């Protein structure tokens, strides 16, 4: 049995940690919505 | 039960303990997360019931008490920020500059950051606040890290 409970507003921070590298992948979707790599 | 707009942990008793399974966003009265997150499934909010309206297993998507929301777009351009609510964590904002998913059906923005399973759901959102996509469902690249689509639903 599942249940949410409230964790935060939503808001962008300013001064926020910056971090990840911006990848450019070719991909597919299949039908059960899994993502895979395309080479 | 809480309808107050944000982000929320959904969590569940099924298993060891109190256990973190997904994240998801409170607008306009409708809640919305990944469909790996609830499989469809009834949520309780303390003494309430939101019982699903829409999902797509393709798109990998769920809306409860109302049709999906969500509609703001990333620009291509700019950066956006994650904000990550891990499990036993608290919500946390992270900046960063999208990467790219390119498909044959077209291109869809992608974040690489690397958060627990439990973390899929949470919203990323632009520089005005909007929820441009949800975090959670994407691929592991030759390095083993994770790169997530920003996923976004069709507002009806
Ligand atoms: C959200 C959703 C999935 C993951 C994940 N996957 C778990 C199993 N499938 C491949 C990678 C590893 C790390 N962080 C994630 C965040």
């Amino acid at each position: 049995d599942m249940y949410i409970e409230r964790a935060g507003d939503i808001t962008w921070e300013k001064d926020a940690e910056v971090t990840g590298n911006s990848p450019r992948l070719d991909v597919a979707l299949d039908e059960s919505g899994d993502f895979s790599l395309v080479e | 039960g809480e309808t107050t707009d944000g982000v929320y942990r959904v969590m569940t008793r099924r298993l060891l303990g109190s256990t973190q399974v997904g994240v998801g966003v409170m607008q306009e009265g409708v809640f919305h997360t990944m469909w790996h997150v609830t499989k469809g499934a009834a949520l309780r909010s303390g003494e309430g019931r939101l019982d699903p309206y829409w999902g797509d297993v393709k798109q990998d998507l769920v809306s409860y008490c109302g049709p999906w929301k969500l509609d703001a777009a990333w620009d291509g351009l700019s950066e956006v920020q994650l904000l990550a609510v891990p499990p036993g964590e608290r919500a946390k904002n992270i900046q960063t500059l999208p990467g790219i998913f390119k498909t044959k059906d077209g291109d869809i923005g992608a974040v690489a950051l690397d958060y627990p399973a439990g973390t899929s759901g949470s919203p990323i959102l632009d520089k005005c606040g909007r929820v441009i996509g949800l975090y959670g469902n994407g691929v592991v690249i030759k390095n083993g890290s994770y790169v997530s689509a920003i996923t976004q639903g069709k507002r009806e």
